[PDB]
RNA sequence: UAUUAUAUUUAUUCAUAUAAUUAAUAGGAUAAUAUUUGUAGUUUUUGAUACCAUGAUAAGGAUUAUAAAUUGAAAGUGUUAAUAUCAUAAUCAAAAUUUAUUAUUUAUAUUAAAUAUGUAUGUGUAGAUAAAAUAAGAAAUUA
């Protein structure tokens, strides 16, 4: 039925009494909580499928609400929901990264400590012994590429490179 | 009839080989039972074929019995005549089960699904409300509102 | 896996028709779209076919008795005024409580697109004569 | 009105009709008036916005 | 703005084609095909189409069988117990050699369309007018089923002595 | 009790009161979080001892009026309602020579026309 | 991929045509969103309610050189239309630009006033294999 | 115990009206809501669709949505009464107690003593009897008192 | 005019179904008959209990809201204004662990351990 | 020849990718005292790149059978380890269909939250094709 929702104050009893709703704005302020004004009396639906026993799917709570147009757009979804700080998010935000070593120590650190030096990653050795190896024998199908050119192109005033042959 | 549109028909065998799972299944049966026996008629012919049937479930998961080798075949003829009988002992009721089913609604005022024969009544297919907007076999044009079939009061 | 084929340089003055085609395509939309806002509208203001389906009950009853008395005498007015539009129609019906819980249960209504048809349709050919330049997702006439 | 519920409430009076150009004999519109040239309005911003 | 008289690239290009045909991959004719009932053979159109009896009819029918009896209207039961005689009689067993003709193999692969074509295609042909197995007819002696109206028991007051 | 029941509401069961003390990063901060809401729901709670007008209500099904008391809504003005009939009969039986179908709303029934 | 229309077509591979959850595809390809309805004007591919605000991509937010087009989800307002200025938005093979500034188009965003696939087709972008399959298609003329 | 249907049916090739099988959206089906989800005609895939209306979670949802308006509703069709607050002396000695609310406790028998086990969350009083109470202000009783029937009466079922 | 177009104007506070005007007589038959029906009808309304009557129940409402019950007949479910689920569905704390099939789990407790 | 059956049922309009810089360590309240608050030495190298640059896991039924028992296989399907000697092409949104390798909703009621598909009614209708003996229900033409 379309009625108006009535509220009878206590003093007005020919009994005082507490009135149901008196006592709900008392739970409100105590455990602070939103009073939706728009919530529609019609709208009371139980989650059939986890709240009845009949289906296998049976959790004893409302899992999700049957609402259809609800979404994360609403300031009411905004109101009540976890945010991502601390959550598995964050774990694997620093857990999960190119070289797993790096997430527990300073590479230089560790290399410096443990053997007396940085050393090179293991790719960047294969192309290192590679270059030797292969330097030994056919000369000059190389190139020059460093990362700032001043040092090659002015030379220092000694430096008088071998000649090969 | 709630279930108003075109279809599509499949031949009397393919219905009756589906046994247990839609032509036999015991509650489909009853209710064919129901209305013949409203009607104040035997139903025989479903009676064999409950029959027939019933005892088809029974053995079902038997492997047939051993056959030995003939140049007469009359083995295979016999099993191949018996089998051929039941199939029209069921096709005898298949027909009986869309003959009443026909008739009755007939008699109830109901409306058959699109393009569908109801003897008295609609001779050729009666339709109404088609995704296509001609009868379908007759290739003549539908009118709007859907065709009745019936006087007005009821 | 074989390595991808380079893509075709795109073409010479193809920005230029792109451009044009475009311009000229939103030019059109402009005059589809008024268009077609007249006909909605056009629509919803003008009469369609009754929207019950008459070969069930309560509405094969003869027009003299039973719902028809209920429409003529009491909601006819109201019947007129939502132009016989399926959902205001069913909602009347609903409301004149009269029929109560029938509505949706035992009575049937006519399928979506033949309960859109004009007032005075003949033929079922209709649906398919109405006009195909207009967006209206079948809400035009 | 969206189809959905109020659709029967549209009024002819909504459309713009002096904004385009229609067809006799059809009763379509063939083509739509420039919209911005003669276009005045007191209002360009609401009216509480003073910038 | 100010719908232009021309449009230089907009007709300009090559119309899409009206398809020519229907269902699978828009190349299906429009002509008669197997689903197509025959209203000509008997009271049930051949292939019977699908058909649904419910308990919502069942109920309707109790209450049409219970008005028709209390009005006294003996003539439509007599329709259903005609026709119920006339295609309920016990069908006849069949001699050896007659089976129903299979599909041959070597003909099409298993997965081909012609197997159901050709089963649809048999029993279109075989329409229960054409049942030869059960015994119809004026000519039928039947020991099971009462032959006229005044065998029944609403006639009961001529059986009277 | 009985408030202290309908004030804290999921939060009690089997006669045992549990608050779940979520808010701050650290656990010293939410036992104090959560004594706080324990002492501030027994403050409140305990209202009922101030009098009656705090005793929370007793919410009882109370059924609708029985067939026994709906029968009399048929004899409810009876008097005046057969009285009236006589006088609607005659109004019915002069408007049933003028028109085939006589409609309530020619007799008793109004209906405002603009 | 196949053919590589961009980088990257070398990273990529399709995987035939693979299913993937419900609205989410990898790509946000959007070929819908002028797709013209009367009744649904206002509620197809806007916002959801009318008394949102217009996005971040209508307002000049810091301290801006220039940029060369605007977003495709910013909304064409009065000025927009009155104002007469470059209006650019970012389509392809370039750029569109609204230039025959209308009412019309107002209170929209121009996801919907640019067709994202335009029935005009480059045969000079097309491979003569992929011409052919555009004629069998019934596209193009030959 | 509902012998109805509480699941969608999943997609697969189209059904078509058959004997033993109906169309996916058929009109018969979720007492005709199936109108919601339905793409009428030779839908072509390329161009034409609503994707929500083929995706299996959110059909389901709906359907589900639909279901629980069915339970609801019919469990307030159910409810003859209305729940009324009374302040606790006037009410019947059997709530005078304290009475935990729902999902709280073990489900609780009224009067256990008094060989009444049943629901105190069920139970409900007649209109009549707490007359005195809820119309104070009315003087004479404006629910006339139910009559009972003497179980001690030789009446036509006693055989006398 | 926004009140005029129903449909078109939804705030993203606002919920569904639609709550209907109010209307005098309505709330039960004698108040009903007595307006509208016969007039010199002398009961104005069925007798008012002196307590609270809380129509929707479990649920509370604000005191001095006009409200809706839940419907008891289906056509009033089927006619009204309630929507479809259209776009992918959320849940204020599900979302985290992202789709049924994703389950993100920052530690491996058992399913059934129990907060101390 | 004994250790036992393919000729049944249901299907077939199938599309989706973009806006260049990968090179190292560094600790803080409730500690017996470090401004180490603020730790400052450019520049000699060249492959995984848009590019030749070996390895490795897929799919694909054809005769070890019933009892206390699984109807999925190794012969290799982009991403992985010794051949270098053209080039920064990588998603953080809102984007451009030609690609063999894909089960879509078909007529009582039909767009509310991330933006979400306007198109093909045509006698269930060519050719050609797909799937299954496993909690289901099918039975007789081996090498
Ligand atoms: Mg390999
Ligand atoms: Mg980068």
């Amino acid at each position: 039925g379309v009625h108006r929702v009535g509220y009878t104050h206590p003093s007005t009893l020919p009994v005082p009494c507490a009135q149901r709703w008196d006592l709900r704005l008392a739970r409100a302020r105590i455990f602070q909580e939103y009073i939706e004004e728009k919530a529609p009396g019609a709208w009371q639906l139980e989650d059939e499928r986890s709240m009845s026993p009949e289906f296998k799917t049976f959790t004893g709570y409302p899992m999700r609400d049957m609402r259809p147009g609800y979404g994360q757009n609403l300031p009411d979804y905004i109101m009540k929901k976890r945010l991502p700080n601390n959550t598995h998010y964050e774990l694997f935000a620093r857990r999960d990264i190119p070289n797993e070593d790096n997430a527990m120590y300073g590479k230089y650190l560790y290399d410096m400590t443990v053997h007396g030096t940085s050393l090179p990653s293991t790719y960047r050795m294969h192309k290192d012994i590679n270059k030797a190896q292969r330097n030994d024998r056919k000369l000059s199908g190389n190139r020059f590429k460093v990362l700032c050119s001043s040092g090659a192109k002015n030379p220092p005033s000694g430096w008088e490179p071998i000649p090969d042959a | 009839n709630t279930f108003l549109t075109s279809s599509v028909a499949t031949p009397p065998i393919s219905v009756i080989r589906t046994g247990p799972k839609w032509w036999a299944d015991p509650e489909r049966m009853v209710r064919q039972k129901l209305m013949y026996f409203t009607l104040g008629v035997d139903q025989l012919p479903l009676r064999r074929t409950a029959v027939i049937q019933r005892d088809l479930q029974r053995f079902h998961m038997c492997k047939p019995p051993p056959r030995v080798g003939d140049s007469t075949g009359y083995k295979r003829s016999r099993a191949a005549q018996l089998n051929t009988w039941y199939r029209r002992i069921q096709y005898q009721e298949y027909h009986m089960q869309h003959l009443f089913t026909r008739h009755v609604w007939g008699l109830l005022r109901v409306y058959p699904g699109n393009t569908t024969k109801i003897q008295g009544k609609a001779d050729d297919g009666y339709v109404g409300y088609d995704s296509v907007p001609f009868h379908r076999y007759n290739r003549a044009p539908l009118p709007f509102p859907a065709r009745e079939l019936y006087e007005r009061r009821k | 896996w074989a390595k991808p084929k380079k893509r075709p340089k795109v073409g010479q003055g193809f920005h230029e028709k792109a451009q044009k085609w475009r311009e000229e395509y939103l030019l059109d939309r402009h005059r589809a779209l008024a268009d077609s806002l007249r006909a909605y509208v056009e629509f919803s203001t003008s009469k369609r076919v009754e929207p019950w389906d008459a070969r069930f009950k309560p509405f094969d009853r003869i027009e003299k008795d039973g719902v028809y008395v209920l429409m003529r005498y009491m909601m006819e007015e109201k019947l007129q005024l939502c132009n016989y539009h399926h959902r205001p129609v069913k909602r009347l019906f609903c409301n004149i409580g009269l029929m109560g819980p029938q509505i949706t249960t035992k009575a049937r209504w006519k399928p979506y697109r033949f309960a859109t048809n004009p007032a005075g349709t003949s033929k079922a050919e209709r649906m398919y004569q109405r006009d195909k330049t207009v967006y209206t997702h079948g809400h035009n006439d | 009105n969206r189809p959905e519920v109020a659709m029967h409430r549209n009024t002819v009076g909504l459309l713009p009709a002096h904004m385009w150009e229609t067809d006799k004999k059809t009763g379509k519109v063939k083509s739509v008036k420039d919209s911005v040239r003669d276009y005045q309005t007191k209002t360009p911003y609401p009216k509480w916005v003073q910038l | 703005t100010a719908t232009p008289e021309r449009f230089s690239v907009l007709g300009t290009t090559h119309p899409k084609p009206k398809r020519t045909g229907f269902g699978r991959n828009n190349k299906m004719r429009s002509k008669p095909s197997d689903n197509v009932a025959w209203y000509d053979k008997g009271p049930v159109e051949w292939l019977p189409r699908p058909v649904r009896l419910t308990y919502d009819h069942l109920d309707q029918l109790q209450q049409w069988t219970m008005r028709a009896t209390l009005d006294g209207r003996t003539e439509e039961f007599n329709r259903i117990r005609d026709l119920h005689r006339e295609w309920s009689q016990h069908p006849l067993m069949p001699v050896l050699g007659d089976v129903e003709p299979k599909f041959p193999l070597n003909l099409f692969k298993q997965n081909h369309r012609a197997k159901k074509r050709f089963l649809v295609r048999w029993h279109k042909a075989n329409t229960p007018a054409n049942w030869l197995w059960m015994p119809r007819g004026p000519t039928v002696v039947t020991p099971l089923h009462r032959t006229n109206p005044t065998q029944y028991p609403e006639n009961w007051k001529q059986m009277v002595q | 009790e009985r408030r202290l029941r309908i004030l804290a509401q999921h939060r009690v069961g089997m006669g045992v009161l549990k608050l779940d003390a979520d808010k701050y990063e650290d656990q010293a901060d939410n036992v104090t979080f959560g004594t706080t809401k324990l002492s501030e729901l027994l403050a409140d709670a305990r209202k009922a001892q101030l009098g009656e007008e705090y005793w929370p209500s007793v919410e009882l099904k109370v059924r609708k009026p029985s067939g026994q008391s709906k029968a009399h809504y048929s004899l409810i003005d009876n008097e005046r309602i057969e009285k009236r009939s006589r006088e609607l009969y005659e109004k019915y039986r002069d408007a049933k020579k003028r028109s085939l179908f006589v409609t309530p709303m020619e007799t008793w029934l109004e209906v405002k026309g603009m | 991929l196949k053919i590589a229309k961009s980088a990257f077509g070398f990273y990529l591979a399709r995987r035939g045509q693979r299913k993937y959850p419900f609205l989410r595809r990898p790509h946000i390809k959007n070929t819908h969103s002028m797709n013209p309805s009367a009744p649904y004007f206002w509620s197809f591919m806007t916002a959801k309610s009318q008394m949102a605000f217009l996005p971040e991509e209508n307002y000049i937010t810091g301290d801006w050189t220039g940029k060369f087009f605007v977003s495709k989800r910013q909304v064409y307002t009065l000025q927009h239309a009155t104002s007469g200025a470059k209006v650019r938005v970012k389509s392809f093979p370039s750029i569109f630009e609204f230039n025959s500034p209308s009412r019309w188009n107002i209170g929209k965003e121009m996801n919907t006033l640019t067709k994202p696939r335009m029935d005009l087709i480059d045969e000079q972008m097309l491979t003569k294999k992929q011409r052919l399959d555009y004629v069998r298609a019934g596209l193009l003329p030959k | 115990v509902s012998t109805g249907e509480f699941d969608h049916p999943p997609f697969q090739f189209r059904q078509r009206h058959t004997f033993n099988t109906t169309p996916l959206h058929d009109a018969n089906r979720f007492g005709g809501r199936t109108a919601y989800l339905r793409e009428i005609g030779p839908v072509n895939i390329k161009k034409q669709g609503r994707r929500f209306k083929k995706d299996p979670r959110t059909v389901q949802f709906n359907v589900d949505v639909w279901c629980a308006q069915q339970t609801l509703r019919k469990r307030w069709k159910q409810r003859d009464w209305e729940v009324i607050e009374i302040p606790f002396r006037l009410v019947p000695r059997e709530q005078q107690r304290v009475i935990p609310e729902l999902y709280t406790d073990i489900p609780q028998m009224t009067d256990p003593a008094r060989n009444d086990f049943s629901n105190i969350r069920n139970k409900v009083y007649d209109r009549e009897e707490l007359q005195g109470v809820l119309f104070p202000a009315a003087g004479a009783m404006l629910y006339p008192p139910l009559q009972r029937v003497d179980k001690q009466a030789m009446t036509l079922d006693k055989y006398l | 005019n926004a009140e005029r177009f129903p449909h078109e104007y939804h705030t993203p506070t606002s919920r569904f179904p639609p709550t209907p005007s109010e209307t005098p007589a309505t709330q039960d038959w004698m108040a009903y008959t007595a307006k509208y029906l016969d007039k010199q009808f002398t009961i104005s309304a069925e007798p008012a209990p002196v307590y609270n009557v809380n129509k929707l129940w479990p649920m509370q409402q604000i005191p001095g809201k006009v409200d809706q019950t839940p419907f008891e007949e289906d056509q009033t479910w089927l006619l009204h204004s309630i929507p479809v689920q259209q776009l992918e569905m959320h849940h204020h704390e599900k979302d985290l662990q992202d789709l049924p099939f994703i389950n993100h789990e920052q530690f491996p407790r058992s399913l059934e351990w129990n907060a101390p």
